[PDB]
């Protein structure tokens, strides 16, 4: 077939991005470490920066709402009960 | 050729050829750069240079004397040439220089335009030779952390922070008669040299080098260096390979001469017996390889280096190398064993046969100083006569079936692949 349209990714070789000059990589062999030494100093220690990093961001929408919910229930508990009859006949119609 | 070897407190070893036009006459020393630490990599090269230096060349000049001098990670070397008639001046001429005044050569003048020399040899070729210093940077992160990591040459870091002090310490804890061989080659006789020493009472220093405190140790290791302005990529790959003074010496090195050298603009490297070679000419994956095995006091590397300009199909070239490695533990056939047999004695005949009495004068000393005498050629031959197909197999299985790797690399790279998929391909388990 022919040639498609041009994007912004190649393959091993030509990827596309800038030209790198001056950097160097070193590594060493799975074989040549000690057994996963990463899982503990990393299930407590870091496990607990990155929660506190980040659930501000979610408890304070999750309490509007269930807040929200409760009083909701609450009120529809108390409508639908011997004290509450009055209320109810209001405001329906 | 036959050697003869003597001790008189000095040891002395000769090597006569009656057909030589020339003589040569040195002392090689059994420190090199693996004897040395990261603070003073280089002080050994400074020797060398302050040994060539003009003021010294220019007195052995007017009597007919070249100089010479070379530097590796075992050894070091200096030696003299000179006429067949005229071998006793060589010794003097070296007397002046080692056991006498090496004090007129390290004066302040001498050091500093000597340094300057060598901080921009050292510049050009970390900048313009790629193979070379892809092959250092090997040594490098194999050997890590011990002394065999040192590059020859030294580094512009260590080298500007080298004073005239560094060189005087390393002398005398190095430059000992203990740690010493006084060589002869080419037209010289063996009573001849001997006799001339004991007319002189000459005595370098008296022994007891240092320690040395750590072995070396290889390390699964990679090192990439990638620079997107050069044309090619200079890719080396190695395993742990044999020392001297192992019984596997030859069957590694017959081993390297199964898959050999290529170059692909010759016309008849393109024709050689190597099976490789049909599937990197279809496409013509690479320019250029060579298989290597080095052999040092405490270890070994055994690999091939390669360069190539096609750089979107590097992975096919290195899978394709490493599937036929496999081979030589399961299916090596008995043609492609006496093929090497024939080559390998061709290869080692004309490294010690030629013409060059320099040249002999470093194989020389560096094989008594590693094993107290040098084996002839001609036992040679008869142990590589006596390999077997049987022994080719048990080597591999135990060097070369998954086992750990050394890379290096620099150029256009972003082609060659992590680790773990180089990793696998030393075992098949298609199998």
């Amino acid at each position: 077939g022919p040639p498609s349209g041009k994007t912004y990714m190649g393959w091993w070789g030509h990827m596309g991005g800038p030209k790198q000059k001056g950097i160097t990589s070193y590594a060493v062999s799975p074989y040549a470490q000690k057994p996963l030494q990463g899982i503990f100093h990393n299930a407590v220690f870091n496990s607990f920066r990155r929660f506190k990093s980040q659930f501000l961001y979610v408890l304070i929408p999750a309490g509007i709402y269930w807040y929200w919910w409760k009083n909701g229930n609450e009120y529809n508990e108390f409508l639908y009960s011997k004290a509450g009859r009055e209320e109810l006949e209001r405001v329906n119609v | 050729a036959e050697v003869t070897q003597l001790s008189n407190g000095i040891v002395v070893a000769t090597e006569h050829n009656p057909s030589a036009h020339t003589a040569s006459v040195g002392v090689v020393f059994g420190s090199g750069a693996a004897n040395e630490n990261p603070y003073n990599n280089g002080v050994s090269n400074l020797w060398k240079n302050i040994f060539l230096s003009k003021e010294n060349s220019a007195v052995a000049a007017k009597e007919g004397l070249a100089l010479s001098s070379n530097i590796s990670r075992d050894f070091q070397s200096y030696i003299v040439s000179s006429l067949p008639g005229s071998t006793d001046k060589s010794l003097d001429f070296l007397n002046q220089s080692f056991i006498q005044q090496k004090a007129n050569l390290l004066s302040s003048s001498n050091f500093e335009a000597t340094k300057k020399s060598v901080l921009k040899q050292v510049q050009d070729f970390e900048e313009n030779d790629h193979p070379n210093r892809v092959l250092e940077h090997l040594h490098s992160t194999a050997f890590q952390n011990t002394p065999l990591s040192l590059p020859t040459r030294g580094t512009l870091e260590s080298l500007e922070n080298l004073v005239v002090a560094d060189l005087e310490s390393f002398a005398n804890n190095h430059f000992l008669n203990s740690n010493a061989v006084v060589v002869g080659t080419g037209n010289i006789k063996h009573e001849d040299l001997v006799n001339s020493i004991e007319s002189k009472n000459l005595s370098l220093q008296t022994g007891t080098k240092p320690v040395l405190k750590k072995k070396a140790a290889f390390l699964g290791s990679e090192v990439r260096l990638r620079d997107d302005t050069l044309p090619k990529a200079w890719i080396s790959l190695a395993v742990e390979g044999e020392p001297v003074n192992s019984p596997n010496y030859f069957v590694a090195k017959l081993a390297a001469q199964i898959f050999g050298s290529y170059n692909a603009f010759e016309p008849a490297s393109r024709l050689q017996g190597i099976k490789l070679l049909d599937n990197i000419q279809e496409y013509q994956l690479c320019d250029n390889f060579n298989h290597f095995s080095l052999s040092y006091k405490d270890s070994g590397l055994w690999g091939f280096s390669t360069a190539t300009r096609n750089v979107t199909m590097i992975d096919d070239l290195i899978h394709f190398t490493l599937k036929q490695w496999n081979r030589l533990t399961i299916s090596v056939t008995d043609t492609e064993v006496e093929r090497a047999k024939s080559l390998l004695k061709l290869q080692l005949g004309q490294l010690y046969e030629s013409g060059n009495p320099v040249n002999d004068a470093n194989l020389l000393g560096a094989e008594v100083l590693i094993k107290g005498s040098k084996l002839s050629l001609g036992e040679a031959f008869k142990k590589i006569d006596a390999i077997t197909v049987k022994d080719v197999k048990a080597w591999a299985g135990k060097r070369l079936w998954d086992q750990d790797i050394a890379i290096a690399g620099t150029g256009q790279i972003e082609g060659l692949l992590d680790y773990m998929r180089i990793r696998s391909d030393m075992s098949m388990m298609r199998w």
